[PDB]
């Protein structure tokens, strides 16, 4: 439109520390468009006529809210119009990963989950803990973060390799262990 | 025997805490009771509070001033169901606050036979005009001397004693209440230490 | 209905005065919510107190009767009570943001103190959707505006309750 202008993309999810390129396309009675972060200016680039491409490079995590983009138009239409770029933290390895049994029925295994990399609108808000065990194919996921409650099916079957695996929507992590019944 | 119809029905709500309400039960009934209070607005019912042991029971939900609230107990056993009569009050006038903290003694160099007192109070964040009673008392004498209550009732964080001894070292302590007289008094203070000038 | 709100009218009047000078605070639910979205930008403030929901003004207000004033006054807050319900189911997030509950229960509160006055005067009440968002900023500078205009039509009612006390016709 000659009186509007858009920008792309829009709440994009990227992880902390990459790189991003945002275009911005305005209308033809639109002039000098001229866009900033939350407080610093921005060296925009032409890559046409009536096109301008932002560029950031090693962005960094602000809050779990996201950093808005506010862009303003010094000439024609005053008004404002941006987006908001959610950055995310970088997923962890579960360290000390342990199990014990306590009366041949139940085992509680434990872990540390590490940091949170939830937001806090609709954007990413489950980080699913996965444990599925190789000799019987079994594998739900837990409710807790750092607990879960293992049911072992009756025939005294004494091995066990487990493959823990946290997963959210950008990577996914993978930690196996290996250990005896009776021993533990 | 069946149980009696519960009296003394009376509640009070802490700083910073829930709504706790008490009453006598009456007699022994040597069978297994329950107590139930109940608590509703005029347009909304809240959840019950089940005594889990002896009379008194904490409420769950978070108070809400200005607004009157009405509640009631029901005592029900094997034999019999009563439940006692209703009050209906305000959650406001019913609040104990906190004993005022960080409180300072300061003497004045041009007149030695004054001691200008500062403290701070909790007030609920600047909701409640809080009223004050000051004790003073000096170092050797186990009696308090009690200021005239008429002269703290305005609502201020500081006060001058006057009609005191030169160079001789005092003891402090307050308690606040609700302006209007309503609400309980609070507890005593911490001593605070103050030395008049020479 | 008889449980509550006894034919005590001062005293509701008070405490109908106090929950809108109470309410009619910029530090209630305002600031809580400016300071967390990152919206601390002379341009984002601007932005916030540019888009405006229309609510009543305050001389419509002051112009219009007792039951009509009262009447009015619990369609808005029912229109407030809805629109928190949907910021609520929009955020999803309630544990980073209690201001909400509070701002809802005393919405809530003030509400059936208004009911109650009513039926104290012998008036009759009137008795009487997408969780996904497209986009974000739009949808902050939409949920501020609301909030600035709520604070504002709060503060007016309160006037008016002042004003109504003053007279006490
Ligand atoms: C983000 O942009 C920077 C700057 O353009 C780039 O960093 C390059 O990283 C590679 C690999 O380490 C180096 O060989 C180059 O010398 C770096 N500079 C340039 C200009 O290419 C890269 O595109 C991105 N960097 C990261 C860490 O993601
Ligand atoms: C993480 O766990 C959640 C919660 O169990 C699951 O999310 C489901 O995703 C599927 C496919 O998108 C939907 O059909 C379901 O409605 C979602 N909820 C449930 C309860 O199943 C899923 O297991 C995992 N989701 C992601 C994105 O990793
Ligand atoms: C024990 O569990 C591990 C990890 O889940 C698995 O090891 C895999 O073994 C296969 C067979 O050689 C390899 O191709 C894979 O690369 C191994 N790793 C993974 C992550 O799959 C396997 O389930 C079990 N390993 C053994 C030796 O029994
Ligand atoms: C784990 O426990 C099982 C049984 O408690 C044992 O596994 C034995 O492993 C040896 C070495 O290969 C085999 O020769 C035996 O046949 C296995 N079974 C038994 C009953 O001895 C052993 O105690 C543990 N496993 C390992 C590899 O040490
Ligand atoms: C009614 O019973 C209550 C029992 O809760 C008593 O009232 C106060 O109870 C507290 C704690 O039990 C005591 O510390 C107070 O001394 C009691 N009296 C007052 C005036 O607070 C008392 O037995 C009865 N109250 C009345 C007013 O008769
Ligand atoms: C063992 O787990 C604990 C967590 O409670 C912590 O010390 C660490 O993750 C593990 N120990 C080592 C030496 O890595
Ligand atoms: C009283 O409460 C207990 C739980 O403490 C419950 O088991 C019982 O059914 C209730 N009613 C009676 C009459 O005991
Ligand atoms: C009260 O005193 C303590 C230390 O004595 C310190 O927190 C501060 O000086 C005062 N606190 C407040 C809230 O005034």
């Amino acid at each position: 439109e000659p009186d509007k202008s858009l920008i792309f993309p829009k709440d994009k999810v990227l992880e902390e520390g990459s790189n991003v390129t945002i275009c911005l396309m305005y209308g033809q009675n639109v002039y000098n468009v001229s866009c900033k972060l939350q407080d610093e200016p921005i060296h925009g680039e032409q890559l046409d006529s009536h096109v301008s491409l932002l560029k950031l490079n090693n962005v960094v995590f602000l809050s779990d809210t996201g950093t808005n983009i506010n862009c303003q138009a010094t000439k024609g239409p005053k008004r404002i119009f941006g987006t908001v770029l959610f950055v995310s933290k970088v997923l962890e390895e579960p360290k000390n990963v342990s199990c014990e049994t306590r009366d041949f029925k139940t085992l509680d295994c434990s872990w540390e989950p590490g940091v949170d990399t939830t937001l806090t609108w609709r954007k990413q808000r489950f980080q699913n803990y996965t444990l599925c065990e190789s000799f019987s194919k079994r594998c739900e996921v837990s409710n807790y973060r750092n607990s879960y409650t293992w049911q072992i099916t009756e025939g005294s079957q004494e091995m066990y390799n487990f493959t823990l695996t946290a997963e959210n929507q950008l990577r996914k992590r993978s930690v196996n262990i290996n250990f005896n019944l009776t021993h533990r | 025997f069946p149980p009696d119809k519960p009296t003394n029905l009376t509640c009070i709500v802490n700083e910073g805490k829930n709504m706790l309400c008490q009453w006598d039960p009456g007699r022994e009934t040597y069978l297994e009771t329950n107590y139930t209070l109940k608590s509703e607005w005029a347009t909304e019912k809240f959840p019950d509070c089940q005594s889990k042991h002896g009379t008194s029971c904490m409420v769950s939900y978070m108070p809400t001033y200005y607004v009157n609230i009405e509640v009631w107990v029901e005592a029900e056993n094997a034999l019999g169901k009563v439940s006692s009569e209703s009050i209906n009050f305000d959650p406001v006038d019913k609040v104990k606050p906190t004993p005022p903290y960080n409180l300072s003694v300061t003497n004045s160099e041009e007149l030695s036979s004054i001691l200008k007192l500062s403290w701070v109070s909790s007030g609920l964040g600047g909701l409640l005009d809080l009223k004050s009673d000051i004790q003073y008392r000096t170092k050797d004498a186990s009696t308090w001397i009690q200021v005239p209550l008429e002269d703290t009732m305005s609502p201020r964080t500081s006060f001058t004693v006057q009609d005191l001894k030169p160079f001789t070292e005092y003891v402090f302590r307050i308690r606040s209440i609700k302006d209007s007289g309503k609400g309980y008094w609070s507890d005593w203070s911490e001593e605070a230490s103050g030395t008049t000038y020479e | 209905a008889n449980r509550g709100c006894s034919n005590s009218s001062s005293q509701l009047l008070s405490q109908l005065q106090n929950q809108a000078n109470l309410t009619g605070n910029t530090e209630s639910l305002l600031e809580p919510y400016i300071r967390l979205q990152n919206l601390n930008t002379p341009d984002l403030r601007a932005a916030c107190t540019q888009h405006s929901v229309a609510f009543p003004s305050e001389d419509t207000l002051r112009q219009l009767s007792k039951p009509h004033f009262l009447s009015t006054v619990y369609t808005t807050l029912d229109r407030v009570l809805y629109q928190l319900d949907a910021l609520r189911q929009k955020f999803l997030k309630t544990p980073a943001f209690p201001k909400l509950d509070s701002a809802r229960h005393n919405i809530l509160g003030i509400r059936n103190n208004v009911f109650c006055m009513a039926r104290l005067l012998n008036h009759s009440l009137e008795i009487p959707r997408s969780t996904t968002t497209p986009d974000v900023f739009n949808t902050k500078i939409g949920s501020c505006g609301f909030l600035w205009g709520y604070h504002r039509f709060m503060g007016s009612v309160g006037r008016v309750f002042r004003e109504w006390d003053d007279g006490s016709t």
